[PDB]
């Protein structure tokens, strides 16, 4: 999916949504991947988009 | 003894009549709903 995911993330960013993804938050993700994932999994207010 | 009795005709006396009651709805209309949002590139 990654190829289309890049386009989808660009489309969301154009619409002003604050999207979190590994390829673009790599520096923050690189510090601690598990912490990076939990930051969004814990938060009830963060919508999660699943690419099928 | 022909004066024993007489034949009698029976009628229903206190007859009455009335009109049927029908229901109707006053006025009609429809407010439009709202929809839509733009796509993006």
């Amino acid at each position: 999916t990654a190829m289309e995911v890049v386009k989808f993330v660009n489309f969301l960013l154009v619409n002003g949504f604050q999207t979190a993804i590994d390829i673009f938050e790599d520096r923050i993700r690189g510090i601690d991947i598990i912490k990076w994932m939990e930051r969004y999994l814990r938060d009830k207010t963060v919508m999660i988009i699943v690419a099928i | 003894a022909e004066e024993g009795a007489l034949v009698a005709a029976v009628e229903p006396g206190p007859l009455a009549d009335g009109a049927a009651v029908r229901l109707a709805l006053a006025g009609e209309g429809e407010a439009c709903p709202l929809l839509g949002s733009p796509g993006a590139g």
